[PDB]
RNA sequence: AUUAAUAGGGACGGUCGGGGGCAUCAGUAUUCAAUUGUCAGAGGUGAAAUUCUUGGAUUUAUUGAAGACUAACUACUGCGAAAGCAUUUGCCAAGGACGUUUUCAUUAAUCAAGAACGAAAGUUAGGGGAUCGAAGAUGAUCAGAUACCGUCGUAGUCUUAA
């Protein structure tokens, strides 16, 4: 009942948002009935023939709209005419469904056209919609003469365009431009033109019937024809269905709201886009599912429920009900609805009394991908945690090219004339061919759609081939949408291919076919022709043989983007160009690392990275079975490379990453035997490493050995790691780990007195996330992205895009990795993440509407259909309310980010500072505005890596002795260390170190933040890098006079004390005087 | 009808006991793709409805695990079967789902059913026997029912044993093998020829088959067994009803003077 | 407010029972099947007969499937309204005895009428079969119904001995 009620007031309040008032419907009337009055006096002429028709109208301003083939004196025998047509009211102003929009709509004012002027033959040989473009025009033609004689004509405007953008069917439409004034209402009036209802046989005008008779089965152009007369009988049933459901309207708002975020609406699909199914079609299935719905003609939805049940219904039966290769739908309107389980190969909803396919606008490329979105919007209603009336329709799903999809290309169609398309294309296009698909758009919109088909198939989702550039809107003195774009004669400039991507199949080498035999069967007939030379014989692992086709793997580009070129090459123009320049140079910006097959790993290929969890579970091998005075009990590494979270790819005898060695924590048997004292408690543990050391030393020679104190642990100076190099190049850091680690760290808290009880408090989170909860997280990291692995080629890149613009320096990488895996668990309203470029633009627009304050972050861990429950994270959403009380603008507690192992918020984002976190979000509001105001460019793409530094009191430029690129596993290498291990350490980043002195004496005064990473940071020599540093606020005034103000300052009076920056400069500046080569001061 | 959230809850104010309005609200319920406003709705009008009314609790068992049929889980289907287990009896809510499991296309599971209420409820009840006979037959297994037929004869006392032998017989008359259908009315007019109540149900059904060369076999017979007077007028009269509907009179002629006859002593 | 029948209901808490409903797990004993070693008998009897038996009857051992019950411990032992009641353990509800300066103050005693639990039992052949009527043959019903709605009619309903 809550997720009723919270969703009925979601839905009340959002329709009273665009909530049409009775002023702007009043004035829209009222010059209807202007238009009304006006078409009364529009007489009728006399009848003529079609040489006549052309002669009037050459030398006057109307023209005729004539669709193709236009009509020809060889083969016209009838006549033709102009009459009194009987207009009426048709659509959602009829039914009360309009409602307020700032893009505008249209009203669709229907003209029924007279029984009369056509013949018993009109449905055939296009003689009914030869009436219909003669008599557009003609009705255009003594409309502008009367609406200029009433001096309307000065802000009102007549043009060409067509129904449901469909071209069969010529019509005018009428508008205001900036007592009949509707420029305030800005709703436009189609004047569409309709037939009598079954004027023409609706028998002979079924779907496998054919009106082009010179047949092969019509589909397409039986629609065009069958739906001209269900415009007063089909919107009679919605008249009396608004009457007896109370929320018909309001699940249609809804319905309408839900698929315009889509992009689905009346448009049509079949020229090469996404529609064919909006408001129109949903209306009338939520007639269908108000009259029944079964197998057997059982109830689907209900009469009396309100628009939260019908709302869902409707799309669930869209989602669970199939209706393009399984089965289809039933209607009819003048009894119940009946679901049929035998498909067509389209959408076709079957309208029983009007012979007419219903869902026959869309087309397999378009079914398909609504019904993704419809599970997906199906099951936000079936979720019991999460708010999903914003992830409906107030999110807009339908902005760019990159986001909904995995990746869309500019293949330029430079087809030229359509006489000449025996040499531009492979396929053979004649009157046959064009009898239901007339249209040139539509006809190479489906091949080019089918060709793609054998191309990808299961390597996608589905299939968009979209037509950019094109219109639907002519002048009414002119023919039709006629265009010199392109270099082409076609109804488009040109295509693009658009495709949402399985990462389980999108980069697959081997693309499989069907079986060999002794003759070539009619499936293994098909495969081989659509590849040839690319076909051959290749066998099976386990001894099947198949004909199959190897494709070549790049580090830039999948296996896909070679087809994608390979398949419209052969048969779609021998001339077009398919390239995807946004996703090539967007895998560039990740680092290449030094190993065979560099350039031909694809982004999928994750190999390299469990090589070296082999060689870590060989080093653990050696460790676990052996006998100490203390056995060991858990032998598991918390590293980022076993958790797909290094920056750099796991390389073997990489001695200059960062991430070189992996972190280990292991534990001992419980012991009560451990000391109670913190210096005691790491002198002890390293005792039994030492001799799992003095095991490690006097038979396992392959491995090396080595010691280290690890200084991330705040006022603890006592701990030492392992650092243990394996024969094959792999190191890992091994620290112990007991139940006395986090009894040191709580005694502490509430030993100390309230003073010095926070900074042990972080440090006891310093000892959390790297003993207590790193394993914890560790154990989630490896298993979540066995469903989406592009977080992995996405994370390991968006902090190489984050550390590029000096953000690596205050915060981890667990909490750089949950912010790009939040698109992954919760994708919505885009659909799941499957490649870098989607990865890292889902990544770019989430943080930048990221705001810290109103809303945290609770990303559930879970796999795809383990999370929190309703009252587990609603316990969540108190961690955010509470904090915010001394905290509320985020200066204290700005980023919140958890998770069900974490719910406090605050695991690795706490302790940094807020201002270099207003530039985080900064630097994602800056980067994603570009992509959609000055579009999407390599000149774009890689300058989101180029930071400038700017408001920066200080920037220092540097270069190290060593440029240690190559030794870090980077190919743009690492084969052995040395005699003595100590001096492998000369080759590593010394400004990591030099910057780690920074932020620790200067903290009060200075804000530091560097580059962790300066192999892949560096450039070409890969040991280049730049700080960006800003002074405090409350340093930045005068302070009085103190022992405590911890901050480098100077003399300004007898008073006060400023920090002055002639030595603050200079403080950084002897230190790294080796380093010293720029820094700039303000 | 009632097709809103306020709709049906009004109802079961008006009628408590009525579980009729909750099986179709919990249609209207789960008809909106959550059925767990529909799941509640089963949960509801077990605390609602009178505890007198039987037909309507064993049936609210009966509908959530319809609905956990198609709709349902694993264990679920399971937790609330055991749970019927407990407030009512055991293999009618089984006998209920062997029927349930013949329409959820499940056979696997169904021969689940059959062997797991066979422990429980085989031994006593001769009911489900011929329950599993008639779903053997209906998918050739004639053998099949005839394997644990045998098993049926040494599952219940000898007062079972003439009532299920005669219900694998009419089962297989209708549905499976008739001639040992028969084999089994000659078994049990074999066993028992003064008993006449096996003959005359095969001669209600080998008159159901329509074979007067059957038929009239057995009627002949019959009438030479040890029976009385009242046995031998009224048989007469199943045999003069069986000769009219044939289409030879001369049977139907001579029939009033093979009993007549026999009275005549 | 006359007392709180060493009347009674009701309430707490410590107990206990082979109590009953459901469930849990454990135990020997039996039958049938798959199958090896081997047979002049095996079973039964006062002596026999009968029964199966180089169709291996019969003994041993193993596995599967199915049905029953808690011997010795174990009894003048408790419990169940009575009938009845025995492995380990639970769920739900019932109960002997217990103590309260706990609560009510007769709510209390026997029961016609009238209703609830419930110990044994359905076999052989003779006649009658008027009535009824399972077995089955049947037209409707609900989504589906071998049930509720309508019919013929078998065994039986009446009696004869074991």
């Amino acid at each position: 009942l809550f997720k009723s009620n919270i969703f009925k007031l979601q839905i009340d309040e959002l329709l009273e948002q665009v909530k049409l008032k009775q002023k702007h419907v009043l004035k829209v009337e009222k010059f209807l009935h202007k238009l009304y009055d006006i078409l009364q006096e529009i007489p009728d002429w006399e009848e003529k023939s079609l040489a006549e028709v052309d002669s009037f109208f050459k030398n006057k301003i109307v023209s005729v709209p004539f669709v193709d083939p236009k009509p020809i004196p060889q083969n016209t025998n009838y006549k033709f005419n102009y009459k009194k047509p009987d207009i009426s009211l048709i659509g959602s102003f009829a039914l009360k469904a309009g409602i307020y929009q700032p893009n505008g709509s249209s009203i669709d004012t229907l003209l029924t056209m007279p029984k009369e002027l056509f013949e018993k033959k009109d449905f055939l040989n296009f003689r009914c919609l030869h009436k219909r473009s003669v008599y557009l025009a003609y009705l255009t033609h003594h409309l502008l003469i009367l609406l200029k004689k009433d001096k309307l004509d000065s802000f009102l405007q007549l043009e060409y365009s067509y129904f449901d953008n469909d071209p069969l069917l010529p019509i005018l439409r009428i508008s205001c431009s900036k007592d009949y004034n509707f420029y305030k209402t800005r709703f436009s009036i189609n004047l569409l033109i309709g037939f009598p209802y079954k004027v023409f046989e609706p028998k002979k005008l079924l779907p496998n019937r054919n009106c082009i008779r010179i047949l092969p089965a019509t589909p397409l152009y039986n629609f065009s024809v069958l739906s001209s007369s269900t415009h007063e009988n089909y919107l009679k049933y919605l008249y009396k269905t608004k009457k007896q459901t109370e929320s018909f309207v309001e699940a249609t708002v809804l319905g309408r709201l839900w698929l315009q975020q889509r992009g689905f609406s009346s448009n049509m699909s079949h020229s090469g886009s996404l529609g064919g199914f909006g408001t129109f079609e949903f209306t009338i299935l939520m007639a269908a599912l108000l009259n029944g719905g079964g197998i057997n003609s059982n109830k689907i939805l209900l009469h009396g429920f309100s628009s939260y049940q019908l709302f869902k219904g409707v799309i669930k039966y869209l989602a669970t009900m199939d209706l393009c290769h399984d089965g289809h739908l039933q209607f009819h309107s003048n009894p119940a609805s009946k679901y049929i389980d035998e498909g067509f190969q389209t959408p076709t909803l079957f309208d029983k009394s009007t012979k007419v396919n219903i869902l026959t606008k869309m087309t397999v490329s378009s079914y398909q991908i609504l019904k993704e979105y419809a599970g997906e919007t199906l099951r936000m209603l079936n979720n019991v945690v999460q708010d999903q009336f914003s992830n409906i329709f107030l999110t807009n799903i339908s902005r760019f090219d990159n986001l909904k999809y995995d990746l869309c290309y500019d293949v330029q169609l430079p087809l030229g004339k359509y006489n000449n398309l025996e040499t531009s294309l492979a396929a053979t296009f004649g009157s046959m061919e064009r009898v239901k698909f007339i249209t040139l758009e539509n006809f190479l919109a489906h091949k080019i759609t089918n060709v793609a088909r054998y191309a990808l198939g299961d390597r996608i989702k589905y299939i968009q081939i979209e037509m950019v550039g094109q219109k639907s809107d002519f002048p009414i003195t002119k023919r039709k949408v006629y265009s010199n774009t392109g270099g082409n004669h076609f109804n488009f400039d040109f295509v693009r291919v658009k495709l949402i991507v399985n990462p389980s199949e999108c980069d697959k080498l081997v693309t499989k076919g069907p079986a060999h035999s002794e003759t070539m069967s009619t499936e293994a007939a098909v495969f081989k022709n659509f590849w040839g030379i690319k076909s051959s014989l290749r066998r099976f692992k386990d001894g099947s043989i198949t004909h199959c086709c190897v494709w070549s793997t790049s580090s830039s580009e999948p296996i896909i983007s070679s087809i994608v070129n390979f398949a419209l090459q052969k048969h779609v123009s021998k001339k077009a160009q398919i390239s995807n320049e946004t996703i090539k140079k967007f895998h560039n910006f990740l680092p290449l690392p030094n190993l065979p097959s560099s350039a031909k790993t694809s982004v999928l290929n994750l190999s390299s990275f469990f090589n070296l969890k082999k060689s870590f579970d060989d080093l653990y091998k050696i460790i676990f079975q052996m006998k100490l005075p203390l056995s060991v009990k858990s032998i598991l590494p918390v590293g980022s490379a076993f958790r797909y979270t290094s920056l750099c790819q796991p390389v073997p005898f990489a001695y200059s990453d960062p991430d070189f060695f992996q972190d280990v924590i292991l534990e001992f048997e419980t012991s009560p035997k451990w000391p109670d004292e913190i210096t005691s408690l790491e002198k002890a543990k390293t005792a039994f490493l030492l001799k799992i050391q003095e095991e490690l030393s006097a038979n396992s020679s392959t491995y090396r050995s080595f010691f280290s104190r690890d200084e991330s642990i705040p006022y603890n100076l006592e701990i030492v790691t392992l650092n243990i190099l394996t024969p094959e190049g792999y190191g890992f850091k091994f620290r112990v780990l007991t139940e006395r680690d986090e009894i040191l760290y709580l005694r502490a808290i509430a030993n100390a007195r309230n003073e010095l009880k926070p900074e042990l408090e972080a440090t006891f989170l310093k000892f959390t996330a790297k003993y207590l909860a790193s394993v914890r997280h560790t154990r989630t990291l490896e298993n979540i992205s066995h469903s989406y692995q592009f977080y992995s080629p996405v994370v390991r890149l968006f902090k190489r895009w984050l550390d590029t613009h000096l953000l690596l320096g205050h915060i981890t990488d667990e909490l750089a990795e949950l912010i790009a895996i939040k698109p992954f668990v919760d994708p919505a309203p885009y659909f799941i993440p499957g490649s870098l470029e989607n990865g890292f633009l889902k990544v770019l627009k989430f943080i930048s509407q990221w705001n810290w304050k109103d809303d945290p972050l609770i990303l559930d861990l879970v796999k795809p259909e383990e999370r929190l429950t309703l009252a587990q994270y609603k316990g969540i959403q108190m961690n955010f309310t509470n904090l915010r009380n001394s905290d509320p603008n985020g200066t204290h507690l700005q980023f919140f980010v958890a998770s069900k192992n974490d719910p406090s918020g605050i695991l690795y984002s706490s302790g940094i500072p807020l201002p270099i976190a207003t530039r985080l979000t900064a630097l994602a509001k800056v980067a994603v505005n570009l992509l959609q105001t000055h579009g999407l460019n390599q000149q774009t793409i890689n300058l989101l890596f180029t930071p400038g530094l700017k408001d920066y009191d200080f920037v220092v430029d540097l270069r190290t002795p060593i440029g240690l690129k190559s030794s870090c596993g980077i190919l743009s290498a690492p084969s052995n260390f040395p005699e003595n291990l100590n001096d492998l350490s000369e080759k590593m980043d010394p400004t990591y170190q030099l910057v780690k002195y920074l932020n620790l004496k200067y903290k009060n005064s200075l804000i530091l933040s560097s580059r962790k990473y300066i192999g892949v940071n560096g450039g070409e020599k890969g040991d280049k890098n730049v700080i960006t540093g800003l002074i405090k606020p409350l340093f930045k005034g005068a302070h009085k006079f103190r022992v405590n103000l911890d901050c480098n300052v100077k003399p300004v009076d007898d008073e006060n004390v400023i920090l002055n920056k002639e030595a603050i400069f200079h403080e950084i500046a002897a230190f790294g005087n080796d380093m010293v080569i720029n820094f700039e001061t303000d | 009808a009632p097709e809103s959230v306020a709709d049906f809850e009004r109802l079961l104010i008006g009628n408590p006991n009525s579980s009729v309005v909750w099986m179709n609200y919990m249609a209207f319920q789960l008809q909106l793709s959550e059925i767990e406003k529909a799941r509640e709705l089963a949960e509801r009008a077990l605390k609602t409805i009178n505890f007198r009314e039987e037909a309507e609790k064993l049936n609210i068992w009966i509908a959530m695990l319809n609905l956990e049929n198609t709709f349902g889980t694993e264990e679920t289907l399971e937790e609330v079967f055991s749970r019927a287990c407990q407030y009512m009896d055991s293999y009618t809510i089984h006998t209920k789902l062997l029927g349930i499991y013949e329409i959820s296309e499940k056979f696997d599971k169904a021969a689940e059913l059959f062997k797991a209420t066979a422990k429980k409820f085989g031994g006593e009840k001769v009911s489900i026997w011929v329950s599993w006979g008639d779903f053997l037959i209906s998918h050739n297994e004639e053998q099949e029912a005839r394997t644990i037929l045998g098993n049926a004869l040494k599952a219940l006392p000898k007062r079972n044993h003439i009532e299920v032998v005669r219900k694998f017989a009419q089962l297989e008359f209708a549905k499976g093998d008739p001639e040992r259908g028969r084999s089994l009315f000659e078994g049990l007019v074999a066993d028992a020829p003064k008993r006449i109540d096996l003959w005359n149900v095969y001669v209600d059904q080998e008159v159901k088959a329509k074979d007067k060369k059957k038929v009239e076999d057995l009627f002949e017979r019959i009438i030479t067994k040890k029976i009385t007077r009242k046995q031998a007028k009224f048989f007469f009269n199943k045999w003069l009803q069986f000769e009219e509907s044939e289409g030879d009179e001369k049977t139907i002629e001579y029939v009033k003077a093979k009993a007549t006859e026999y009275v005549a002593s």
